[PDB]
RNA sequence: AACCUGGUUGAUCUUGCCAGUAGUCAUAUGCUUGUCUCAAAGAUUAAGCCAUGCAAGUGAAAGUAUAUAUAUAUAUAUGUAGAAACUGCGAACGGCUCAUUAAAACAGUUAUAGUCUACUUGACAUUUAUAAGGAUAACUACGGAAAAGCUGUAGCUAAUACUUGCAUUAUCCUUUUGGAUAAGUAUUUGUUAGAAGGAAUUAUAACAAAGAAGUAACACGUAAAGUGUGUAUCAAUCGAGUUUCUGACCUAUCAGCUUUUGAUGUUAGGGUAUUGGCCUAACAUGGCUAUGACGGGUAACGGGGAAUUAGAGUUCGAUUCCGGAGAGGGAGCCUGAGAAAUAGCUACCACAUCUAAGGAAGGCAGCAGGCGCGUAAAUUACCCAAUUCUAAAGAAGAGAGG
RNA sequence: AUUUCAAAGAAUCAUUCUUUUUAAAAUCCGAUUUUGUUACUUUGAGUAAAUUAGAGUGUUCAAAGCAAACAGUUAAAGCAUUGUGUUUGAAUACUAUAGCAUGGAAUAACAAAAUUGAACAAGCUAAAAUUUUUUGUUCUUAUUUUGGCUUAGUUACGAUU
RNA sequence: GGAAAAACCGUAAAUCCUAUCUUUUAAAGGAAGGAGAAGUCGUAACAAGGUUUCCGUAGGUGAACCUGCGGAAGGAUCAU
RNA sequence: AAUAGAAAAAAGUAGGUAAGGGAAGUCGGCAAAAUAGAUCCGUAACUUCGGGAAAAGGAUUGGCUCUGAGGACAUUAAUGU
């Protein structure tokens, strides 16, 4: 749990009193899953309500290109940069690289452009990849566990080639 | 547990309540609010302690329940309410106002005040900040929220305040020759007319003070409430308007009574 | 330059859709070195670069280990005054210190430390300023007047 | 008040101790006590044990009364009280002890641009309506248990308990007019623009998405038009958590410590009220050490201070204030803004009370008083008049306090 | 050991304290005002009360305390134009040995340190700015000015015993 | 919507087995130190104390001690 | 293999197995049983300092589905086989 107890910074052993206090928490691990949603509100320190995201499913996706952003369902938790665990269980948090649908995307560009606000130096290959396949990696930009909620972007460019190489041929 | 000490012990109180060593084992402790605990006084204090209206604090709430009295020209409900570092008492049946102020002697007084002066109060900006719309809102002293407050008045200026609409009045900018009352440094309850305004980066700041005795001395830039301007004292200073006695000055006067 | 980490090097405030890097004044009379304002480096405990707050108290101090990544320990040296025989005695404090991508300081540099934002369980101060020194003397036994 | 005598010897000067001598808000004790003022008083020893009693409740303009009482006008009308009970708020303080703790706790000094904040104070809101939805206590009855602050049915019925829910402002065209267009406070994401601060990835302004919660279905009453209670956001305030620098008694017959069990760093997350190895993973191989680290001792809570002070000092600081720690031992929660509370709860161990022999309940280091310990320490007194505290805050409570 | 010695005046009691001026560089209207760091020191700021020093104050004195005092047989007086007591007092300082600001000419430290360094004038050159310049989302070229860099000269040029 | 009941991590009291350290405290026997009485035995030291003293050291010895080796005078010689 | 068959008790011999206790057994724990492999921890008295030592004393170990570490070649640092 919270607070002292640990090693001193000469590398001793502190003893210790003054007993546990309110205010030294210790709480449970976040593990929000890929399912119809749920969530639980939880009370913290002057009834400040957090919420504890269980189970999600669609969350709200921002299209850097023109950026804006749209709720979309996610298809599939697929890469973490982190540990083995999180992806293999499916459980997303804010590292997290997902899968979404590309359709509202899809859909407004169609609006803007007329075949698939105002103009910039538009779509990228990389980025028309993942479109052309309907199902497009995205980075978890939101803490679920806080926030009940992994809104995202579309990983883009420098960071989608770095990540798709790293992620890879090997598997 | 370790929550709230809501108590407040005798010799616990700040210096200039003068709660004597006899006569009682605790103080009262200040409501929330208008001021600071430590930058205020409360009603018990004048109303006993100073003015001696009441014999007992049993006689000071006998004298509160009673609605004839009002501060800020408003009636308040409760003994321990906090009269501040300035504001305006007002007592309808003897129809008399005082303002608070600190004295020479580094002590709360309340300095008779009359009505025409009485519908205004000189308030100290202590913040002014930016809110949504492009708001402006002042912060003052004895904490009140000035919404639309002009522009060009800065955070260490005072400002005159009516007491009935809330309205400001007027706007004194702080300057190196602003008449200044010093709260609570080793100069405290004071006035003089600023040497020099002195600012330095990320750190405390200084004022050099020049004394109508023409003697100069320091005070910290934080704890000094502008009060007029090298003309005259904007609101009525004290009988003895904040000057500088020595110790020997003192008893030898002491002794010429 | 070249990648060899496993993050994407994010440098958050930079932008990307405005037409065609993120830096800071960090004020009271110091300012952003050449390799901060012109260098390609990627940190978020950097001062200059990062969110980390420059509050609070700025000391000087004498650099005695340069080898943990992008992290200085730093010794701040002193006499202190012994009252019963109104006489002083060496003493001595070690403060550690984050060191930024920007300064490539070496042993026996004075470095200006601020106070800052507590990075982790020992590291809680930061550099701001290196001022190159050498002293031939092994660091763990040097005294100077920082 | 800057101060000394007697004692080595047959006699002597010297070294050197011992002895006297004075003080101690520093304890005990012997003898003696006509007065008066003043008044420390179960720390040292067992943070050992406790019989009985008492120590936190709260209703006078302003939530809820067909229990009931009552004043006018006449078994009806007004009204006014009201035992009681739901509700609300407090009991997170104050009192007690100093066991544990030796760079922690504590003291000054920062920082919190890393945060939360009830009462109080001032600003002041945005995507069926002459009044909505039930359900529950007291209460009525039958009951059950040796005991206990045990409680079971069924019929009820209220609430400011609980749950729903009823324009207008600004931009463009037009004369202080008439049309058109927009419209979510916190909170979160992505995109930019950028009043203040030494420093801003801050105030703020816009864009695209999500998004709590909300803005009174409540009570009094100002000429012989006023107020209360409630409410989102913001600030203030009463505060609180963290966090910077600097400061320790004795010990080396304690010299190398720390690092698989996070030690030290980096990265990523989670967690938190927020920073943080706070916690998980991955990656580095560091970090601390004669200025005595790391252990070990202390009859060691820390400070303001107290005793003695000519000047240094030396000893001492349970013990009226401030801060910490603890509530049989350990541990864990709940409630709430605030508690890891303790006359809150749960469990284990150490104790232990009533039992109807099934079971059930208990916690004085609150105030008395008792036992045990001891060299050592007072009354189960009376009172809220003052001092202050808590409430629906005058009018009542309080072994706080006197 | 070593690096800026001094001089003259004025005030004042043979004395004492003080002011003026005596190289160089930068700046402002030929005159005007600035110039290493730290220790040390001075002032300060801000700083719990109790205690403590200590003032005021006859508690019956003193220990104490934070009070009191004055006149009136109920008015003289003050001030309102029959109304209304008054003067007051509850100081000052110690309050780390550290941190913060702050004046400092001495004393200490430290700093750059010719097996070569930097002060200027001259010429070439790439960076930024100024001036130029048509057409109501936005568009060519050009002179010039400022800082940076390469190269011949020129300073009282550059090392204490 | 929803009680009991179970299961999983995560806290985590307590119990028991050791392991190390702390503190007193037992124990036959061994081997010390001091105090007391004119006890037994030598006669060791003090004077050249009747073999100069003392040091270091080793060995002997019932001891006090003796002897060797090399020092010093704190020698009983500071003198051809 | 110097024999077969049938029956199946004693007894023998080579084996097993046994509640509750656990050396009370006997010349002596003889016999038998317990321990036991690896990997990870941890390891004392004492010592000729080499040892003691595998001391003592602990923990772990199947099956499956994943992750990481450890090569070789050739296209100018990345990409291939």
């Amino acid at each position: 749990r919270d607070g002292r107890h640990k090693l001193r910074l000469t590398g001793g052993k502190k003893k210790i009193h003054k007993k546990k206090r309110k205010y030294e928490l210790g709480r449970p691990p976040s593990n929000t899953k890929l399912g119809s949603r749920q969530v639980h509100v939880v009370r913290g320190r002057g009834r400040n309500y957090k919420y504890r995201a269980i189970k999600l499913d669609s969350g709200s996706f921002s299209w850097p290109t023109f950026g804006i952003s749209k709720n979309t369902r996610i298809i599939d938790v697929v890469y973490n940069a982190s540990n083995n665990e999180l992806v293999r269980t499916k459980t997303l948090v804010k590292n997290c690289i997902v899968v979404i649908d590309s359709h509202p995307f899809t859909t407004w560009y169609e609006n803007t452009f007329g075949t698939t606000i105002g103009k910039s130096k538009n779509i990228d290959p990389l980025l028309l990849e993942q479109f052309k396949q309907g199902r497009v990696l995205a980075c978890i930009s939101s803490r679920p566990g806080q926030c009940g909620k992994a809104d995202g972007y579309i990983i883009e460019g420098d960071e989608l080639l770095f990540y798709k190489r790293k992620m890879d041929k090997r598997n | 547990g370790k929550g709230i000490k809501k108590h407040l012990k005798r010799v616990n109180a700040p210096s200039h309540w003068m709660l004597n060593k006899m006569g009682g084992q605790y103080a009262p402790k200040t409501s929330s609010g208008p001021h600071k605990l430590l930058e205020s006084i409360p009603l018990v204090i004048l109303l006993r302690n100073r003015l001696k209206y009441a014999l007992t604090f049993d006689e000071v709430k006998m004298i509160l329940i009673q609605k004839i009295v009002k501060v800020d020209n408003k009636v308040r409900t409760d003994c321990t309410f906090p009269v501040g570092l300035m504001d305006v008492i007002h007592i309808t049946k003897s129809n008399e106002y005082f303002r608070l102020l600190y004295d020479i002697k580094g002590r709360f007084v309340p300095h008779r005040i009359t009505n025409e002066e009485s519908k205004y109060k000189l308030c100290k900006v202590k913040k002014i900040l930016l809110r949504k719309g492009r708001l402006s809102i002042a912060v003052t002293h004895d904490g009140r929220s000035i919404p639309y407050i002009h522009p060009d008045v800065k955070v260490n200026d005072t400002v005159r305040l009516d007491l009935e609409t809330g309205k400001v009045l007027e706007h004194l900018k702080f300057q190196v020759g602003s008449l200044v009352m010093v709260t609570a440094g080793h100069s405290v309850g004071r006035v003089g007319v600023i040497s020099s305004i002195d600012k330095n980066m990320g750190t405390y700041d200084i004022i050099h003070v020049k004394d109508s005795r023409n003697k100069v001395f320091a005070t910290r830039l934080s704890n000094v409430f502008v009060i007029g301007d090298n003309t005259k004292p904007y609101i009525s200073l004290p009988r003895e308007k904040g000057i500088k006695l020595d110790i020997i000055e003192e008893r030898r006067n002491r002794l010429k009574a | 330059d070249v990648q060899h980490e496993r993050a994407y090097q994010k440098q958050e405030g930079a932008s990307f859709f405005n037409s065609k890097r993120y830096w800071k004044k960090v004020g009271l009379g110091f300012a952003t070195p050449k390799e901060a304002k012109e260098g390609v480096y990627v940190d978020k405990k950097c001062p200059f670069t990062g969110n980390v707050s420059i509050r609070g108290r700025i000391l000087k101090g004498m650099v005695i280990s340069n080898k943990m990544k992008r992290t200085i320990i730093i010794r701040r040296n002193y006499l202190h005054y012994v009252k019963k025989y109104n006489r002083f005695e060496k003493r001595h404090k070690n403060i550690p210190c984050h060191c930024s991508p920007c300064f490539d300081v070496k042993e026996g540099d004075i470095v200006t430390v601020g106070q800052c934002r507590p990075l982790s369980k020992t590291v809680r101060f930061n550099v701001l300023h290196v001022e190159k020194h050498q002293i031939f003397g092994s660091a763990r036994k040097q005294f100077v007047l920082f």
